[PDB]
């Protein structure tokens, strides 16, 4: 019922997740978009729709998980969209743009754009939502001042969550049950989790080669790695490497998201 | 008849949609038939619109960030995200309003802001000498940024050069 989805140049890959396990042999292409370099990925649990960002055109698009023909929703006034998150309740999308230096929000169909933030952003990339509690989280891999930030989804209460001991925070993910925000850092070579309520205490998993994006499914983390060219599954608590998937076509892996069977 | 793919790779062809997919692709290439270059590379591996040009990493004089994506145009090789305030097709020049040697080894002494003083600089120009960084100073004004009056001269804020 639940699937893993990841990006590569010219395509979006798909593979089943049966009880915290990747069905590697069942990995098949979800969609082929030959001219594009898909970077960010997100999934709308109510309509079962996959969203993505393309730095080639550039553009932001979407397609139903079941069959669906790919459709572009935004093309104009776009720089380098590299992360996209959704509000499945309010029916809106959020994204990072590391060229125009901003975070925008818009309707599912791409209309009624609004620049949520556009100052203090140099290299925003990872971005996630927690629609039920109304919170937005993102990473900015700013070489000089990397940071993990949070704000209300409405645009108020912006603040820095983590600033120290960060190198290249490329992606982050939020798990509603454990109230845990985790990110993968290609500079400090690790994955760190924290409770936004008690930001000071960080759980850390070491040994990550070159993480780009990450998503979560319960106690497990799934990240894409540029060094190993694989999707790596890691368990938070035991801090062990559960499994790895090397797609046959060893090209650069990008965004990653989980297609849930229900919200 | 044989798979239209490089390096003895196996392939899959769906006759209904007629699309053929190579299982593997050589390093730096991407796409169903390895017909294009992966992000971070540029070229024309199969000569789809010009002579064959094997995919090779972006050539930007080390003035691009390895952690960035879309660093160069995948067909022409044009550098798109030059850092250290550099610019140009190969990140071989400084952006407008900056000076220095973009090809310098140390990023610190590459392209720095001219930071010309608006009172002591001719016509309030923001550009400066490409090597020395010297802004075009008004009469009796000295200093790289034109922010200091020559000894024996005063009132830089006159906007006409220091006077006495």
């Amino acid at each position: 019922g639940t699937h893993l989805l990841f990006a590569q140049t010219g395509k979006i890959e798909r593979l089943p997740l049966e009880r915290n396990t990747m069905k590697k042999t069942e990995a098949k292409a979800f969609l082929h978009i030959p001219a594009k370099v898909i970077i960010g990925l997100a999934f709308d649990c109510v309509d079962k729709v996959v969203y993505w960002t393309d730095i080639s055109e550039p553009s932001i698009g979407r397609a139903s998980l079941h069959g669906g023909e790919p459709t572009t929703i935004i093309r104009q006034d776009l720089g380098s969209p590299e992360g996209i998150a959704l509000d499945h309740l309010g029916r809106t999308i959020f994204w990072t743009d590391s060229q125009l230096d901003r975070i925008e929000v818009a309707k599912m169909d791409g209309t009624q754009r609004r620049v949520l933030f556009d100052t203090g952003l140099v290299n925003p990339r990872g971005i996630v939502t927690d629609p039920v509690r109304g919170n937005l989280y993102w990473t900015d891999w700013n070489r000089d001042n990397p940071k993990i930030e949070t704000s209300h989804m409405d645009g108020t209460n912006r603040r820095i969550l983590a600033q120290d001991n960060l190198g290249l925070p490329n992606g982050l993910t939020f798990d509603a049950f454990s109230s845990q925000l985790c990110w993968v850092d290609a500079g400090t070579h690790r994955a760190e989790c924290l409770n936004p309520a008690q930001p000071g205490r960080r759980k850390v998993l070491e040994g990550l080669q070159y993480p780009f994006a990450v998503t979560s499914y319960g106690k497990n983390l799934y990240y894409t790695d540029w060094k190993t060219n694989s999707v790596i599954a890691m368990d938070l608590a035991i801090s062990k490497e559960m499994d790895t998937f090397h797609p046959h076509k060893q090209t650069r892996l990008y965004g990653i998201t989980i297609a849930l069977s229900q919200c | 008849q044989p798979c239209p793919c490089p390096g003895g790779s196996s392939c899959a062809i769906v006759p209904k949609t007629k699309e053929v997919v190579c299982t593997h692709c050589p390093t730096g290439t991407a796409g169903k038939r390895c017909e294009l270059c992966d992000d971070g590379y540029f070229g024309d591996p199969l000569g789809s619109n010009g002579p064959v040009r094997l995919c090779r990493p972006c050539q930007c004089n080390d003035n691009i960030d390895p952690n960035a994506v879309g660093n160069c145009n995948r067909l022409t090789g044009e550098c798109l995200k030059c850092i250290y305030n550099t610019a140009g097709f190969y990140c071989d020049r400084c952006k407008e309003g900056f000076f220095g040697n973009p090809l310098a080894p140390n990023p610190a002494d590459k392209c720095k802001a001219c930071a010309c003083n608006p009172y002591g600089t001719v016509q309030q120009q923001s550009s400066c000498n490409p090597v020395t960084g010297q802004c075009q100073c008004l009469p009796h004004v000295s200093g790289r940024d034109c922010g200091t009056c020559d000894p024996g001269y005063y009132n830089l804020q006159s906007g006409q050069g220091c006077e006495r």
